[PDB]
DNA sequence: CAGACAGCGATGCGGAAGAGA
DNA sequence: TCTCTTCCGCATCGCTGTCTG
């Protein structure tokens, strides 16, 4: 509240200073910001307190960066921690005492959980509450009774509906306990599912599972993890421990396909009891108990077919133990957050990768499904060799004259088509394709302009692919790529991104961007994070690309487009130049090459 | 003949932007006085202050405000 | 026949004492 | 062997 | 250095310089390598001998260090060729100097330099005093132009800011020599205390000053005996960097808060440390008002917390990188005053001024293709009559 | 600035035409 | 004759862009 004659607020007369603040490693900002100290003897002490209760924001190799909110509060509540046992073991570790901001915060917030109980049995959606107290002050608005279906006080309320108070509560001061008590619930039957002990589960997969199952009973939360780490095991694994009835939700039909291989790889359920609720193929959803099914068709909005109208049908009836959505980046959409209402599920665990997104949609995944359980340290995984080191890079590509002048001259839109394609970065990827070639490295190009990704792939004549590809096709040079020697690179479109499962590529170059999207950054640098048989974390035998053109728009992208990463800890270098391009013969070397594209580019329309 | 003014190196990508300045009349004059070189111009002492700000606020278009 | 993650959380923080 | 490039081993930026 | 002050002074002067007490040896313990072992020999001798016997007592080998050492003492004129006898003064004096004829002030040097840094800045709460601010501004490092606003910083003034304090200190000492001979104070006499301080009206007030920079402290009502502060005779790191443009320094002192706000943003400041970030728009400020990167990194270089001293570069290189990129593109456009030619009949008298130009050095750019070429405003006035002369 | 609509590039779904037993 | 397989036609989302206030 108080700002020195610099920007940052001061602190002086604020809080306190332990004596013995160097045996102290914590800081405690009023604001909630929490800096923790990489370099102490009880660094990991430290790391899984504040984990626990605060929500990673910056995790630079040095000093971490904590911050915690009422979401990342509660969570801490459900796994039994009690406002003493945090605050006073955070007074211990804070090397300058606790702001009486900071404790009245976590008092308010910790004290206003449990007094709201969500329960649905039967169909129906009960707001259980032992004390009694609660309701009676919670029936001021008058959505509430409007909302309602027209001591351990409970009432039904509507199905519909459910969404909307869910949020009311959240503002409320008195949040909702999704618990699911799957130890004790006699309702639904067990699944005949378990975990043969092929399936092998990382220290780092473990304590994310632990951290849901916090208590006999299941939580509802969200857990983010790397595509390359694995988040298809943790999901199985979850399902298996609920043993009840399981329906995860992919986003595409890739997506379902490799759901069903995760479960009968590490599930010893039988084939026959997993069915795919896809429109192009089904295995009798109804017979079967554990299903696979996506966002799309069950939220689909228009005409249903008798055939998937009886589905559905049947699957709002039942009642789901788990709910897995992988992707759930993607859930605070219309169309998909209305399957959340669709179907009825005790804990709706959720698992994706990259959690991130620029309209403030993300903070309504909090109650949507839950509090962000788990979020894994990347840098922690490069260390212990779970994830291949990556040696980010941003390769800055000059423009060439004559493209920059009608780039500045128009201030239309064609400039994503002019910057996307201009002769030194052509040359660059050409150059940096062709090093990494003769390296036997695996290269996996981007672009989310098809026009672009056509043009460098006929000069290069390499096999493009994109949305509309046939998927014979598709498959064909996928297997070309992860069989034949001749054959060492694909020039994937912005279906890439989407859902594949590709191989392990030693470099990921990007010669183009959509825009300033996390979500795309993230999406894409999973692909080179598969850690490879042998590997060795220094060794940076994974690399990434993402090349931009200078004193353009597309900088700003790429800065704005790589926030997301420096907060895990990747360090993006700038190559200004690349060694040996003037020596290595290149396309567009003479002034008409670079006119004949700028004529095409201009003709483009 | 004899000309007064400044001579301007930088890179051909901002000279290319001079040239779209002058041919635009953005500052309302033909301040380019005559291209020495593909990384060459020359310009008028007096508008050198406000064209070196144009190019400022064109650095910031192409550069997050973090 | 439970499993681990069902015990409860690990508190790892608990040994150190001050 | 596989030794990293240098573009990427050392600073490119002309300091 | 030391050195390149007393190279650049007349012979007269220099005799006079060498005084009985010190001047004598402090100039001995300059001689690098090989010239201490020289004057020895020769100190004992009252007979010249040849040039020749020099340059032959230094082996085929190493024989760069034997001309330098004797261009280096020439200068000095220790000694003169008489045909290389040593000064005779020198070497009576020499001879004389050779058997012949604390924690609370490093404290307080500490403490009086920071507040003069804190006045330097623009700091609300500093010592005052008259002598000191304007000694300051015509140190060519600040500039007031109105005696009842406080002087602001110049350019100059951000740069000795960032030094290092025996590089700041020392510098700041080479001009108070150069201005105290324009204000009329005797050069020598005031360089010689320098000197005796490693082993009149003038020197009270020349003393008055090193008192005041925190060099030395009387402790005694401003007696006769001084004890010099161990910066008269001539530190762990705090800073941690980290790779998302984020500094978190261990700064109690307001001092080094304010040096690191010149090129950094603030964040948080707590009561042993404090957040900043590194952005274009700070960067780019402290570039604009003089500095360069090359100060910034090695300020930051030199205060760096023992945790990324591990770390080889102990600096991470994007950090360091990202720095050099921002002060280049703010110098993309260099301007350089000059003036064009037109209309050139005949390329032989352009290359007959070309030629003319290059002799003369008014050239700064041409254009053979183009038959063009820049000429600066000072060099126009000589082609200009070069012109007229035909 | 700001709210509504729309473009380019991706996805899903549901209604109608070729080989093959 | 089914049957599968495959191909148009709707609808949706990410992110940005345009347009008049």
């Amino acid at each position: 509240t108080k700002v020195d004659e610099y920007g940052a607020k001061d602190y002086r007369l604020q809080m306190p200073l332990k004596d013995d603040h160097t045996s102290r490693p914590l800081w405690v900002a009023p604001d909630g910001h929490i800096f923790l100290e990489a370099f102490s003897p009880v660094y990991k002490y430290a790391q899984d307190f504040l984990v626990a209760i605060a929500e990673p924001v910056c995790r630079p190799t040095h000093v971490h960066e904590y911050k915690l909110t009422a979401y990342s509060l509660y969570a801490a509540v459900s796994v039994g921690l009690q406002t003493s046992d945090i605050t006073e073991y955070l007074r211990k570790l804070s090397k300058t005492g606790v702001p009486d901001g900071i404790m009245q915060f976590i008092k308010l917030c910790t004290v206003s959980y449990g007094k709201v109980k969500l329960v649905l049995k039967h169909n129906r959606y009960f707001v259980e509450s032992c004390h009694p107290d609660v309701i009676q002050h919670l029936l001021q608005d008058p959505v509430i009774r409007e909302c309602r279906l027209r001591q351990t006080v409970s009432f039904e309320v509507k199905q519909e509906m459910i969404e909307e108070l869910q949020k009311r509560c959240i503002h409320l001061e008195y949040p909702l306990l999704a618990e699911y008590d799957f130890r004790n619930d006699s309702v639904n039957p067990d699944i005949n599912i378990d975990l043969k002990p092929t399936a092998v589960l990382r220290p780092y997969q473990e304590k994310s599972l632990r951290k849901m199952f916090g208590n006999g009973r299941a939580r509802s939360g969200v857990i983010v993890l790397p595509c390359g780490a694995g988040k298809s095991l943790v999901g199985v694994t979850a399902a298996c421990t609920v043993r009840k009835r399981c329906l995860v939700l992919g986003n595409s039909a890739v997506s379902v396909e490799q759901w069903k291989a995760q479960f009968k790889m590490w599930s010893t359920i039988d084939d026959s009891q997993i069915c795919r609720f896809t429109s192009d193929a089904k295995d009798k959803p109804i017979g079967c108990s554990v299903a696979i099914s996506t966002y799309s068709m069950l939220g689909h909005t228009t005409k249903r077919s008798w055939e998937a109208e009886r589905v559905m049908e049947w699957l709002k009836t039942q009642e789901w133990g788990l709910m897995i959505l992988d992707e759930v980046h993607t859930i605070p959409a219309k169309m998909f957050r209305r399957v959340l209402t669709i179907v009825q599920a005790h804990c709706k665990l959720g698992l994706t990768a990259t959690l991130v997104r620029e309209d403030d949609k993300i903070v309504d995944l909090n109650f949507l499904i839950g509090p962000k359980l788990y979020e894994a340290n990347w840098m922690e995984l490069q260390n212990n060799g779970y994830i291949a080191k990556v040696q980010c890079a941003e390769v800055w590509c000059p423009m060439s004259p004559e493209f920059y002048r009608e780039y500045v001259a128009i201030k239309t839109k064609k400039r994503i088509l002019l910057y996307t394609m201009n002769p030194n970065k052509f040359r660059a990827c050409q150059f940096l394709i062709k090093f990494h070639e003769r390296r036997n490295d695996k290269i996996i190009v981007f672009a989310d302009n098809v026009f672009a990704l056509k043009e460098y792939a006929i000069r290069l004549n390499k096999p493009y692919i994109y949305g509309p590809t046939s998927q014979g096709e598709r498959m064909q040079i996928l297997q070309n790529f992860k069989h034949n020697p001749k054959i060492n690179t694909i020039f994937i479109s912005k279906v890439g991104d989407t859902s594949f499962d590709l191989p392990e590529a030693n470099v990921l170059i990007q010669i183009s961007s959509h825009g300033g999207s996390r979500r795309q950054e993230a999406q894409r640098l999973g692909r080179v994070l598969r850690a490879k048989k042998g590997m060795v974390a220094e060794e940076y035998n994974a690399f990434f690309y993402s090349l931009v053109s200078q004193d353009t728009q597309e900088m700003a992208y790429s800065t704005k487009r790589q926030r997301f990463l420096v907060d895990q800890g990747y360090s993006f270098k700038v190559i200004t130049k690349l060694a040996g391009m003037e020596e290595e013969d290149l396309a567009f070397s003479t002034k008409e090459e670079q006119q004949q594209l700028l004529q095409k580019v201009l003709a483009a329309t | 003949n004899v000309l007064k003014g400044v001579l301007i190196e930088c890179d051909p990508a901002m000279k290319q932007f001079l040239l779209y300045l002058d041919e635009s009349n953005a500052l309302g004059k033909k301040f380019i006085i005559q291209d020495i070189d593909d990384t060459h111009v020359f310009v008028i002492a007096e508008l050198v202050n406000v064209l070196q700000e144009r190019v400022g606020e064109l650095m910031d278009q192409n550069a997050f405000s973090l | 026949r439970t499993k681990r993650w069902e015990g409860g959380y690990e508190r790892t923080w608990e040994i150190l004492k001050e | 062997a596989k030794e990293r490039p240098i573009w990427l081993r050392e600073s490119t930026v002309q300091g | 250095n030391l050195q390149e002050f007393l190279g650049g002074l007349s012979p007269g002067v220099l005799d006079r310089l060498y005084g009985h007490p010190a001047t004598c040896l402090a100039v001995f313990r300059e001689l690098p390598s090989l010239a201490k072992n020289w004057v020895m020999r020769m100190l004992f001798l009252e007979q010249p001998l040849p040039q020749a016997a020099v340059a032959l007592w230094v082996k085929k080998e190493f024989s760069k260090a034997q001309e330098e050492s004797t261009g280096l003492l020439s200068g000095l004129r220790i000694w003169h060729t008489q045909l290389l006898i040593l000064n005779p003064i020198f070497r009576q004096n020499l001879r004389i100097a050779l058997l012949g004829g604390v924690p609370s002030l490093d404290k307080y040097a500490e403490e009086r330099w920071e507040v003069v840094l804190h006045f330097m800045v623009g700091s609300p709460s500093a010592a005052v005093s008259q002598d000191l601010a304007q000694l300051l501004s015509q140190a060519g490092l600040m500039k007031s132009t109105e005696p009842g606003e406080p002087p602001c910083i110049t350019s100059a003034g951000f740069q000795f800011l960032l030094l290092d304090t025996p590089a700041q200190l020392w510098y700041f000492m080479l001009q108070y020599l150069q201005t105290a001979q324009s204000r009329g104070m005797d050069l020598v006499e005031i360089l010689s205390f320098l000197f005796q301080l490693s082993f009149s009206d003038s020197l009270l007030n020349f003393l008055q000053h090193l008192r005041e920079f925190g060099l030395v402290f009387q402790r005694k009502r401003k007696s006769r005996r001084y004890y010099p502060t161990r910066l008269a005779i001539n530190q762990p790191g705090f800073i941690v960097v980290e790779t998302n443009y984020r500094l978190y320094a261990y700064t109690e002192s307001e001092l080094q808060i304010a040096l690191i706000a010149l090129f950094s943003e603030m964040l948080y400041r707590f009561p042993n440390m404090v957040v900043a970030q590194v952005t274009r728009e700070s960067v780019q400020q402290a570039i604009a008002s003089g500095i360069t990167a090359q100060q910034i990194i090695h300020f930051l270089r030199t205060r760096a917390h023992p945790v990324m001293l591990k770390q080889t570069p102990v600096l991470p290189p994007t950090i360091t990188d990202q720095i050099r990129l921002w002060e280049l593109e703010r110098d993309r456009l260099r301007f350089t005053e000059g003036v064009l030619y037109n209309q050139f009949l005949s390329q032989v008298d352009f290359e007959l001024l070309l030629a003319h130009a290059r002799e003369l050095g008014v050239l700064v750019f041409e254009n053979s293709a183009k038959r063009l070429m820049v000429v600066t405003p000072a060099g126009h006035s000589d082609v200009k009559r070069f012109w007229k002369r035909q």
